[PDB]
């Protein structure tokens, strides 16, 4: 059998309420003091996140940048051969910020590039140096 | 239940099986092949049933026979030898009747029966009805006992007992039958009335009762499923159980809220930890957005690394503001979490005071019921008897309860206000020395073959002794007394010269103010047909009560009633009466209780007779000669009057079976 719906009777707590003389009032004060000590603690961090809500006010509207609505293309104008090159030396095989750098190419074109273009840019070397810091 | 089956219940006997007592008697039958035990059976339900349908005239064996039918008809000496048995344990023909067959002319055997109380009456009725020679002694000028009536005008409220717990299998629905008791019943409905006098709303009282019930349920749990019945050597109360109980539920109120605010705080922190990314990341981006600021300043034409500085900061910059964003969403689920919390908290307390105050009456009620404080009940044993309660609405006698004990009397050698001092008793019989308590000077002498003690356990338990034994009583039965818990709770009558309540509301209570005075006047009853109204001291409470003029606490009911039913409404009561049990001599309290450290195996020791040692040494084991019965020898029904009766009538078929021989159990 079980005790009433609602009604909490574990084995170990009767023995802790009647162990010792006034284990009742003992035990149920370090639950009070427990209480205000996780109240207070919610108070703290409640007003250092306050502060640091109010440190991010405006969001970041002022920080943002206009949408780029740029069609994909197959040819590699010479110019966007050498931003690719750059974007490569910056950002090593993180092939979408190579191709949101260029802005023209499609993810799969970058990772063509690299091997066609391989030997002419010396992209080995170019990895190399990107790997070096 | 219904037929024959429905006396073997209204008897307390199953209908389908023998009895242990029924095996004794019938040792052949019950050992015997299982054709003639049902047989036994139905020859034994059946005789109950004509008796019971109609317990005004005497039942006998000839009559009974008359309506059996074939085969149970067939066998007469088994007929012959069941009607025996019921009737000699007063099964049948007990009570008021008309004897068939007028009382044998000689008698045989002397009993002195100590005490007038209805286990007194019921056994020297049997035992006269037996043919034996019946003397009571009864210290007060009246028969009853805890049976006491007050009557004054056409006021007519009981001091003593009142109510008869249900009609179904209760020997007290024969007796109704035998002598008119005016019975009506008890409408349950029962509205508290807080200090201030402002009735508790339904649903605080559907609550608060609903709590206490299963706190009970609680401290049985604990009891049989956790085995917390001792405690630092010594037994557990009830009490203790309750108060452990209350405790962890507190606690686990506790206990609930640290884990629902340590649920906040960790989400709390999570947020924090949040902010503090975005507001770092929110710096980088300020710097950035400068940096593709300055380097978009350069005007072209450019060359390409120069191109490539504006890109890049231009993708690294909406990279950024892309993780922001991502960040900004995480910090809106987070932040309603927290509004969801904080809007969900477990109970702010398990008991506020004025529920503790309510669930106090409850207890009150509880302690008025067992007749003692909830610190004294044994949290095993205090409810053993309750498999055992009838069935059926309780009622109460509307004109008087003293009507019983009144009506069993007549006919009966009662020596009233005689005080019995002194109980020898030895193997040639007992001598049984009482006086007069009139003039305490004035000594009596009873010589008798055996002595039936109805002293209230009270009474025995007085310390220095009321009554001496000679030989003292045995260390077992000294020892039970000891155990055993004689409680105490009184009764105050308000008779007034209008009903100013409601005539609907049978009883109503009052709340009292703190825990240690939730006894005192918690509940009143209207249930006469005159205007009159109870009042009820109970729990720890009564025994203090006592120590105040009567004036002062019916001041305190008035001013209680004058709370609920307005100042205006109440007059002054036209007659009252306080009674004060514990006080009485007669009756050193109320009535039984299973006390912390008893059991009912202690009621089982109470009834056990005492066999006087040989009178000269080495001469054979003589006959027993002290006998008890009284409420607080039935194991099964203690602190009643049902109960005392059935003490009567068990001792008085032990006696004759005793004195004048069992010709049945052959
Ligand atoms: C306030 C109150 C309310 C009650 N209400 C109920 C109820 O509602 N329903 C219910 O079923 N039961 C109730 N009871 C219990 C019931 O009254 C008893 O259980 C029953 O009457 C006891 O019968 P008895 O013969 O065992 O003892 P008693 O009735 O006390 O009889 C014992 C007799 O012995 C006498 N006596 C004592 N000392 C001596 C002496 N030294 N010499 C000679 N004689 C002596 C007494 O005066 C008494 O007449 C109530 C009891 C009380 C106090």
């Amino acid at each position: 059998r079980k005790p009433p719906k609602g009604m909490f009777l574990s084995q170990e707590d009767v023995e802790a309420v009647s162990a010792n003389a006034t284990a009742a009032t003992t035990v149920l004060r370090q639950l009070d003091m427990e209480l205000v000590s996780v109240k207070r603690q919610i108070q703290n961090i409640k007003q250092t996140n306050s502060a640091l809500k109010e440190k991010l006010d405006g969001g970041i509207e002022p920080y943002r940048l206009p949408e780029v609505i740029q069609k994909c293309n197959a040819r590699w104008t010479t110019e966007e051969q050498l931003l690719a090159v750059q974007a490569i030396r910056k950002y090593g095989r993180d092939f979408q910020a190579i191709s949101d750098v260029i802005g023209n190419k499609s993810v799969v074109q970058v990772k063509n590039f690299f091997v066609n273009y391989r030997r002419r840019f010396n992209i080995d070397e170019v990895l190399q140096e990107w790997e070096a810091e | 239940p219904s037929g024959v089956e429905g006396a073997a219940f209204q008897s307390r006997l199953p209908h389908d099986r023998m009895t242990s007592q029924e095996a004794a008697c019938f040792p052949d039958i019950i050992s015997g092949p299982q054709q003639t035990q049902k047989v036994f059976l139905f020859i034994r339900n059946r005789t109950l049933q004509l008796w019971l349908d109609n317990p005004k005239i005497q039942l006998t064996f000839e009559a009974t026979l008359q309506q059996l039918e074939a085969p149970y008809n067939s066998d007469t000496v088994l007929v012959h030898r069941v009607h025996s048995y019921l009737e000699r344990h007063g099964l049948i023909n007990f009570g008021i009747y008309k004897r068939i067959k007028p009382l044998p002319t000689k008698k045989t055997g002397k009993v002195i029966i100590i005490g007038s109380g209805v286990s007194g009456l019921a056994a020297a009725r049997q035992l006269q009805s037996f043919g034996m020679d019946v003397t009571l002694l009864e210290a007060r000028d009246r028969v009853g006992g805890r049976v006491a009536t007050f009557r004054k005008g056409n006021y007519v409220a009981d001091l003593g007992a009142m109510v008869v717990t249900g009609l179904g299998g209760n020997p007290m629905a024969v007796v109704s039958k035998q002598v008119n008791m005016e019975l009506a019943k008890i409408k349950q409905k029962c509205p508290l009335y807080e200090a201030n006098g402002q009735a508790v709303p339904k649903e605080k009282d559907e609550m608060v009762e609903q709590e206490f019930n299963r706190l009970l349920e609680a401290t049985s749990y604990l009891s049989h499923q956790l085995d917390f019945n001792v405690l630092n050597n010594k037994p557990v109360s009830l009490g203790q159980a309750l108060e452990v109980v209350i405790q962890l539920q507190e606690k686990h109120v506790k206990d609930e809220q640290i884990e629902h605010w340590k649920k906040i705080v960790k989400t709390q922190e999570e947020l924090k930890e949040l902010l503090n990314k975005m507001v770092n990341l929110k710096e980088k981006i300020k710097e950035l957005h400068q940096q593709y600021k300055e380097a978009s300043e350069v005007k072209p034409p450019r060359d390409i690394t120069a191109e490539f500085l504006v890109k890049s900061k231009h993708r690294d910059l909406t990279a950024l503001c892309k993780e922001y964003d991502e960040l900004a969403e995480t910090q809106g689920k987070l932040e309603e979490k927290l509004q969801e919390l904080e809007a969900n908290p477990p109970s702010d307390v398990y008991l506020s005071s004025r529920d503790r105050q309510i669930l106090d009456w409850h207890f009150a009620n509880l302690e008025f019921a067992n007749a003692t404080p909830l610190s004294t009940l044994s949290l095993k044993h205090w409810d053993q008897d309750g498999d055992f309660e009838f069935t059926g609405s309780h009622l109460t006698v509307r004109n008087g309860y003293s009507c019983v004990p009144v009506a069993l009397a007549e006919g009966l050698d009662i020596k009233l206000n005689t005080a019995v001092r002194q109980v020898r008793y030895t193997a040639s019989g007992c001598e049984v020395i009482a006086v007069n308590t009139r003039s305490t000077s004035q000594t009596f002498i009873y010589k008798c073959d055996a002595v039936l003690c109805t002293l209230p356990l009270g009474v025995l338990k007085q310390q220095p002794p009321a009554v001496q034994f000679v030989p003292p009583l045995p260390e077992w039965k000294t020892s039970a007394v000891q155990r055993m818990g004689f409680g105490n709770l009184n009764k105050v009558v308000l008779c007034f010269d209008r009903v100013f309540w409601d005539p609907s509301v049978n009883l109503f209570g009052h709340v009292g103010s703190t825990t240690a005075s939730r006894g005192e006047l918690f509940l009143f009853w209207n249930l006469y047909k005159a205007p009159i109204l109870l009042a009820l001291v109970a729990g720890e409470a009564a025994g203090i009560m006592e120590n105040i003029s009567d004036d002062v606490i019916v001041g305190r009911c008035l001013a209680i009633l004058k709370g609920i039913f307005g100042s205006s409404a109440v007059p002054q009561p036209k007659e009252t009466v306080v009674s004060r049990w514990r006080a009485d001599p007669w009756a050193r309290g109320s009535y039984s209780y299973v006390a912390a450290g008893s059991s009912g195996n202690d009621y089982d020791l109470m009834a056990q007779p005492i066999t006087p040692g040989p009178s000269i040494p080495g001469a054979p084991q003589p006959i027993p000669r002290l006998f008890f019965a009284g409420e607080h020898t039935i194991r099964n029904y203690p602190a009643t009057v049902h109960g005392a009766l059935l003490s009567g009538l068990r001792e008085a078929g032990r006696i004759a079976d005793q004195f004048l021989g069992a010709m049945y159990t052959l």
